[PDB]
């Protein structure tokens, strides 16, 4: 009846509240965190020790069933010990729901590779390597997939400048391409614009 | 021959109470004495205190005065001016 | 207007032009030098001054919402005419 | 100070996975030279192959040592199966770009690096 | 003890009686709405953008005015909170001008963000605007009066802040206009600062029209050096220029306020540069060259003199690593003739005791002080920010201030014993009444200005000046830890100079005049090539062509003060350093590496490669110059003023005049603001 | 608040032109979050994680 | 199974970073200053961390500032001050520290405005 | 009509400007007008996008109707404020008449 | 344009022009802006 306004589902928030705690009561020894969002999706987070447990509990579980990996994914969080979170995006085709699972790690610590669980991991684990430097063990084949061959570094990390370190170009004199330290003919131009004034009052942290 | 002598100390640590006991006692005689000499007293805070003699052609030497006396602080600075 | 350096260089409507002893014109040799001859500044003072019976006037550049945002203008001194911050466009109070 | 390692328990284990690794890139530096028909030497090979394993000689944990490890064997696999071009292979060798100084007054000179 | 119970959307906060409504919301971290309410203005009220609901109240309060009662709720989101800023945003957007794409204020605008964050999305006002005439306030500060939301700031700023009573309110109702009513400028020395304050594209800076957007801005946080006191500024650039300058907030030292010379100045760094080396070609006219072709004759030059024939002047902007790497660089060949333009009584202890030469209660502690003593100084145009505190005090606390000297404008009313020196004997010896003050007062506090001394019997005046402080502290009635004397500096780079232990003044040059002269940064004329020998070699490191420049046989290019990271000592002792916001232009390189690069030419090379390095040479010569913003106590007062006594010294007849009497001698007085083509209008402003 | 005025409110109304004028340099804000929003793509699954 | 490693965090030869830039360069750990144009304080609230300034010069084509600075751009956000502390160490940065600057606390009273008999009343409203 | 440039250098084109393809720098006239002095667009960074003309509060910078202009050369495709005024000049009366269609739509 | 002729502007061209690109006449593109740092002229007669 508010036209610009989102609609409220609170029978999926329900239902998705009671299946988190249900993964809680089976999975205590692994299971840190579980939250329903506003707009009605499900995050548990657990234990790096329990991507295995955890991921094969959600597959072949009789009311878990999520049989697919939609996505698997890092995020760097610099200001966070574990930098790195990575990010499960499960989809249960039988019941038609999805479920995010969530742990972390940091620039030395290995997570366990899940393509025992999904096959479909093997590259998106190849990607998190590749463009965050987080480890896999046990990967079948884990290799840079998305940078230059030889390229130094891991560009999603935050700390990683946008334009990288090094440029190429074709050089006469050596008849190949090159790589070179990087120059730019117009910077790019950091741009301020957060406001001064909170917008948001129900996310304020205490001060 | 000598051309400056720096004294660093802390206004409040123990390890600085010899040096300041001889600025307040024999600075205002030895400078007296020693009217074109520069004695700069440098006060910092949390600092171990030293003496710092500064000789011809920017030769610099440093003794250290932790836990010095006001007497051994006498004695360090005779040294320095002989 | 399009002045011409000493040089024979074109000045532009920012007052630009490489001076002597630059280099950098050498970048117009056997081509040329990209000047719009219609000065803002010299079509401006070309409009007329607009005369009004009453102390605010409001602009909003002409065409409706293909102009600009609507502004009122303040008329009250005489020394000087309202100017509009956005076209340039001049008024005057009658008497 | 208690975490997980990723290949190596301490730091004489991990000086093994060194010392392998280095033999696998120096009976390497042959067939590179011969496959990728490169105008440097064996010796220039090895003795770039040596410089890069003397930039990190000073790690002291055996995780550290153990990713360089891991990445300095997917760079070799790269070479082997010639998934590198000659290019790439060449970039170690900065053929194209000019000596920075390392002096002060070089330095000064130039710019205001520094 | 005190405190009261408060809740702030049903939190429990413990505050302060006294304490407001919107006050105790910050102590939650929530920020009320504002417009005319500002902390360090006196309450106004009027904008009405702070109301707030009080729980089971029906009235909504203005949280700015309100003190808070024991046991309130504050809503400060609820449904009657939030349509109360809805209904005063729209009043205020009403007869706004639709203004923002030529206004200087757009995307840092408080009226844009809280519209956006608390106000409604569209407009229902289906009437003509208000448009309201432009005033005339001087070069500095444009108006575009129909943007004024009729908040008051900058009228309790003129009168609070300013001590100003130009700016008012004329008319009434809607038609109610803020300005002078007559035509006349306002033009004081803190007047740039109505310009932040104000939230709306009103006052605006005429020398920043138009050039930059804030979003596009980077924000370097630096020091500025055209006084010493030290204020902290962001210099604004924009693609390697500089754009403008903002004060920014230190509590202890210049609050959020900057001068007009601070603010405004920078435009002289666009001019007048030095950005090649330049030496003397064949007929006496200096002519480009390289950096190692001028450093090579220098280098010549240098090792072929020792002792007193190789001397130094440092300029009023020069930095600590400038400062003790020509310090070392004349040390070895054995010269000692480190001389500063800006004279100290080198008498008794002279620079051998820091308290000797600082502002030992610090520009905070004028707050605590009861009766002030001003002596031989205009602080209004010495130091702005430093009389702005007193005036602060003067009106928070009922501070009573003295003044010997000229009679000058200080924006307050102080008490004038006379401008004769001889006064401050009548004082020490009692004879004088204002002597029953100082003895009642409980925080006493001296202020000799650096300025008087530079008189020929600047050793009389400290002597007598240090005196009087004197017997305050031993005749008891005062803390122990109050710091009764007090020497306020005008000079950026004096402080540091004289921890680093150069001799302040160029008289020791007078007296041994050199065959080789180093001018780093000096610009002040006190030496000229009529006090040297013929022949003698001048070199002049600097960032402006100016008055030294014009005299030397080599030049070479230095940075300005925003284009080094170097520590500058403020008139406390307290040590800040800048920060690079652009590269020096051109040729020109950071000063204390050119002494080191000529020092390697020279066959003397100095121990320190980086930064880092000559920071770690000058803790230690003087261990405080590496604490930055803390201000390191100096004791040994009655140790000073024992040395001061010994050699008896007479005072001159002449009554104390300070270099500055009226505005117009404010605006220029270095390089950087004499290049200005800014202050070049102030000037004329204010003259004409 | 999310979506720019009408080019004629944005020339008439004040509200307008600010709103205008900061969606189009800041924009708008976002609460905090995260979700994962797929479709079906001509493809098949075309997803966003969105944080 | 867990091994005891006694080292301090060190991961500069992992990063992928050139030499020169992890040990030339200058991190400054601060809070950014309030933008005194406005009275917001919400962009006073996260440590910032961000290197030292580099040169810009003009483009010969266009007058564009360029820049061989691949760090001209790179901040970084952080909840406390020891947290990009621990970021700056484990990376190899020299940084220096600055403490946070907070507003102090004002004693505001309305009705000072109208004294009997101090300064503070005013002459105008 | 009067022959005034359009735009008033509120640089709301460059900040919204997806590719950062726009550059602008400016100050007042000789008269009191807030003026341009640099108006740079880069054809080689522009995706061609829209919002800026979408951004502009008094229709100053807009795409144009031509898509003919490739070049021999990469600088030509460079377009300092000559360029781009010559170009309004040179296509305002079917530039005018697109925006005549089109603009109840926006 | 027969039927419905355009909008006449005295600042419209009344020649067009086409693709110039690879002729004398091309467009060459430079900075538009004046020189932003004024450096320091030394004094034209000798005095030292
Ligand atoms: S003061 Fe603010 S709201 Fe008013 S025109 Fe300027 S930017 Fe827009
Ligand atoms: S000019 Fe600015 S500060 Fe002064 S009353 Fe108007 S809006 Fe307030
Ligand atoms: S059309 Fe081109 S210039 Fe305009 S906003 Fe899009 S990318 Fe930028
Ligand atoms: S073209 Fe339009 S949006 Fe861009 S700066 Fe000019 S007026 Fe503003
Ligand atoms: S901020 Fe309280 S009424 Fe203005
Ligand atoms: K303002
Ligand atoms: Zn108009």
């Amino acid at each position: 009846t508010r036209p610009t306004v989102r609609p409220r589902n609170d029978v999926a928030h329900k239902q998705l509240s009671a299946f988190g705690e249900y993964v809680a009561e089976i999975l205590p020894k692994y299971v840190q965190q579980v939250q329903v969002s506003c707009f009605n999706e499900l995050e548990i987070c657990i234990h790096p020790d329990g991507v295995i447990p955890v991921l094969t509990f959600l597959r072949d579980h009789s009311n878990a069933q999520f049989k697919s990996l939609a996505d698997l994914t890092a995020v760097d969080i610099p200001t966070r010990q574990n930098r790195f979170e990575i990010v499960y995006n499960l989809l249960s085709l039988r019941f038609n729901s999805r479920i995010r699972v969530k742990t972390y790690t940091d620039e030395l610590t290995p997570i366990e590779s899940s393509v025992p669980v999904y096959k479909a991991a093997n590259w998106y684990e190849r990607e998190i390597w590749d463009m965050f430097g987080v480890f896999f063990a046990n990967h079948p084949d884990l290799r840079r997939i998305l940078t230059d061959y030889g390229f130094e570094g891991h560009p999603f990390r935050k700390d990683f400048p946008l334009s990288g370190y090094v440029e190429l170009r074709y050089d006469d004199e050596v008849k190949r391409v090159v790589a070179e330290p990087v120059e730019l003919a117009q910077e790019f131009r950091k741009f301020d614009l957060n406001s001064p004034w909170e917008a948001f009052p129900a996310y304020r942290q205490p001060p | 021959g000598l051309r400056e002598i720096r004294i660093h100390l802390c206004q409040r640590s123990p390890g600085s109470q010899g040096v300041r006991d001889f600025i307040e006692k024999r600075y205002v005689e030895l400078k007296k004495a020693n009217p074109d000499l520069p004695i700069l007293i440098r006060e910092c805070s949390d600092v171990q205190p030293k003496l710092w003699a500064r000789y011809a052609f920017g030769q610099e030497k440093n003794v250290s005065l932790n836990n010095f006396s006001a007497d051994q602080v006498t004695r360090a600075l005779e040294n320095v001016l002989s | 207007g399009v002045r011409t350096s000493p040089t024979g260089e074109k000045v532009t409507h920012t007052g630009q032009v490489y001076d002597d002893g630059d280099y950098r014109k050498v970048r117009f040799v056997g081509r040329q030098k990209e000047v719009n001859e219609n000065f803002a500044i010299d079509l401006i003072a070309e409009q007329p001054v607009s005369q009004v019976g009453s102390r605010v006037i409001s602009c909003d550049g002409g065409g409706g919402a293909l102009g600009h945002p609507r502004v009122y203008i303040n008329l009250d001194k005489e020394t000087k005419t309202g100017t509009c911050g956005y076209c340039g466009l001049q008024f005057r109070q009658q008497h | 100070t208690s975490v997980k390692p990723i290949f190596s328990r301490d730091m004489n284990e991990a000086k093994r996975r060194v010392r392998e690794l280095y033999r696998a890139w120096y009976r390497e530096v042959p067939n590179t030279v011969h496959l990728f028909q490169l105008d440097i030497s064996v010796k220039q090979g090895r003795d770039k192959v040596r410089e890069m394993f003397k930039k990190n000689a000073h790690i002291t944990d055996p995780r550290v040592v153990d990713l360089l490890v891991i990445k300095g064997k997917m760079e070799l696999e790269e070479t082997i199966k010639v998934w590198k071009q000659r290019t790439h292979v060449m970039r170690f060798f900065h053929e194209t770009e000019a000596p920075r100084p390392k002096d002060f007054l070089s330095k000064f000179y130039v710019g205001h690096d520094p | 003890s005190n405190l009261i119970e408060v809740f702030v959307d049903g939190q429990s906060v413990m505050v302060e009686p006294g304490t407001t409504v919107l006050q105790a919301c910050e102590k939650v971290g929530m920020q009320i709405p504002r417009f005319c309410y500002h902390e360090r203005l006196s309450v106004a009220g009027n904008c009405r953008m702070c109301l707030v609901e009080i729980e089971k109240a029906p009235k909504v309060v203005a949280a700015c005015a309100m003190p808070v009662m024991k046991g309130w709720n504050i809503l400060t989101n609820s449904e009657k909170t939030k349509k109360a800023r809805e209904g005063v945003m729209e009043f205020l957007l009403a007869n706004h001008p639709l203004d923002c794409p030529i206004c200087d204020q757009g995307g840092e605008c408080d009226l844009q963000d809280q519209s956006m964050m608390f106000g409604s999305d569209r407009s229902r006002f289906l009437e003509g605007k208000r448009a309201v005439e432009d005033k005339n306030i001087g070069p500095l500060v444009k108006t575009i009066m129909t943007r004024c939301i009729q908040c008051t700031r900058c009228i309790r700023f003129a009168s609070e802040i300013a001590g100003v009573d130009d700016l008012g309110t004329t008319g009434r109702g809607n038609d109610m206009q803020v300005g002078t009513y007559i035509e006349k400028m306002f033009m004081s020395e803190l007047s740039g600062n109505i310009i932040d304050i104000c939230p709306v594209g009103a006052l605006t800076s005429k020398p920043y029209a138009f050039t930059a957007r804030p979003w596009e801005t980077r924000k370097t946080e630096s020091i500025d050096v055209m006084d010493a006191v030290g204020s902290n500024i962001v210099v604004s650039t924009r693609t390697g220029e500089v754009m403008r300058i903002l004060p920014r907030m230190h509590e202890d030292i210049n609050e959020e306020w900057i001068s007009d010379k601070t603010r405004f100045a920078y435009d002289g760094l666009k001019r007048q540069r030095l950005t090649e080396p330049m030496v003397r070609n064949e007929k006496g006219l200096l002519t480009h060259t390289t950096w190692e072709d001028a450093l090579s004759r220098v280098a010549g030059m240098l090792q072929s003199f020792q002792g007193n024939d190789v001397a130094a002047i440092a300029g009023g902007l020069v930095d600590a690593e400038a400062l003790i790497a020509l310090k070392d660089l004349l040390n070895r060949v054995d010269s000692d003739t480190l001389c500063t333009e800006e004279v100290f009584p080198t008498a008794g202890a002279g620079t051998d005791l820091r308290s000797n030469y600082l502002l030992n209660t610090t520009i905070a502690g004028v707050e605590e002080a009861d009766v002030v003593l001003l002596v031989g100084t205009n602080p209004r145009f010495e130091a702005p920010l430093f009389n702005a505190r007193i005036r602060k005090s003067w009106l928070h606390n009922d501070l009573k201030v003295a003044l010997i000297g000229s009679p000058v404008d200080l924006t307050y009313r102080y008490d004038h014993l006379g401008d004769s020196p001889k006064i401050l004997q009548d004082i020490a010896s009692g004879s004088h009444p204002f002597s029953q003050v100082l003895q009642e007062a409980k925080k006493p506090m001296v202020i000799l200005g650096s300025s008087a001394l530079q008189r020929n019997d600047g050793a009389a005046i400290l002597a007598a000046v240090s005196n009087i402080a004197q017997k305050i502290r031993t005749s008891s009635g005062v803390t122990g830890d109050w710091k009764v004397m007090n020497i306020l500096h005008r000079i950026a780079s004096q402080v540091a100079a004289l921890d680093l232990g150069y001799k302040p003044g160029v008289e020791a040059i007078q007296k041994n005049p050199p065959k080789m002269l180093f001018l780093l940064g000096a610009d002040g004329g006190c030496i000229t090539r009529q006090d040297l020998p013929k022949d003698c070699f001048i070199v002049y490191q600097g960032h402006h062509g100016d008055v030294g420049a014009p005299i030397a046989d080599v030049i070479l290019p230095g940075a300005a003060y925003t284009e080094k990271s170097a520590t500058y000592v403020n008139t406390e002792g307290r040590a800040q350093q800048t920060k690079v916001a652009v590269t020096p232009p051109g040729l020109a390189r950071e000063d204390w590496k050119i002494i080191r690069a000529l020092s390697e030419i020279a066959g003397m090379t100095l121990p320190y490669d980086t930064l880092d390095q000559v920071r770690n040479r000058l803790e230690e010569v003087s261990p405080n110059l590496v604490r930055y913003d803390d201000v390191e106590g100096a004791n040994y007062f009655q140790q000073a003023s024992e040395l001061s006594k010994l050699v008896n010294q007479q005072l001159l007849a002449d009554p104390l005049v300070p270099p500055q009497l009226t505005i117009k001698d404010f605006y220029m007085t270095d390089s950087i603001s004499r290049a200005s083509q800014t202050m070049a209008k102030c000037v004329k402003a204010v003259t004409e | 608040k999310v979506s720019p005025p009408k080019r004629a409110e944005m020339k008439t109304s004040m509200e307008s032109l600010i709103h205008h004028f900061k969606l189009y340099t800041e924009g708008y804000q976002v609460p905090p979050g995260a979700t994962y929003t797929a479709i079906e793509a001509p493809k098949g699954e075309f997803g966003v994680y969105l944080v | 199974q867990l091994i005891t490693v006694d080292e301090k965090l060190d991961i500069t030869t992992i990063t992928g970073v050139p030499e020169e830039h992890i040990k030339t360069r200058k991190a400054r750990i601060f809070v950014p200053a309030r933008n005194n144009m406005q009275s917001g304080v919400n962009n006073t609230k996260k440590w910032k961390m961000e290197f030292d300034t580099r040169e810009r010069w003009e483009n010969p084509l266009m007058g564009w500032a360029s820049t061989a600075d691949p760090l001209s751009n790179l901040v970084l956000t952080f909840s406390t001050k020891e947290d990009a502390v621990a970021f700056a160490e484990k990376n190899g940065w020299s940084y220096d520290v600055e403490e946070r600057k907070v507003p102090k606390p004002k004693s505001k009273s309305y009705g000072a405005n109208f004294s009997w008999n101090k300064r503070t009343r005013v002459s105008t409203k | 009509p009067s022959g005034e440039e359009r735009c008033i250098a509120c640089k709301l084109c460059e900040a919204v400007c997806p590719a950062q393809a726009i550059t602008i720098e400016a100050e007042p006239r000789a008269d009191g007008s807030r003026r341009t002095t640099r108006y740079d667009i880069d054809m080689t960074k522009c995706i061609y996008c829209g919002f800026c003309q979408e951004a502009c509060p008094v229709d100053a910078i807009v795409e144009g109707p031509n898509f003919e202009f490739s070049t021999e050369t990469h600088e030509e495709l460079l377009y300092n404020k000559e360029k781009l005024l010559n170009n309004g000049d040179k296509w305002e009366a079917e530039i005018a008449a697109n925006i005549q269609a089109d603009y109840l739509y926006r | 344009p027969t039927v419905k002729p355009p909008t006449a502007r005295k600042f419209i061209w009344t020649n067009h022009k086409f693709n110039l690109s690879g002729t004398p006449q091309q467009y060459v593109p430079y900075s538009t802006t004046r020189k932003k740092i004024q450096e320091w002229v030394p004094p034209s007669t000798p005095y030292k």
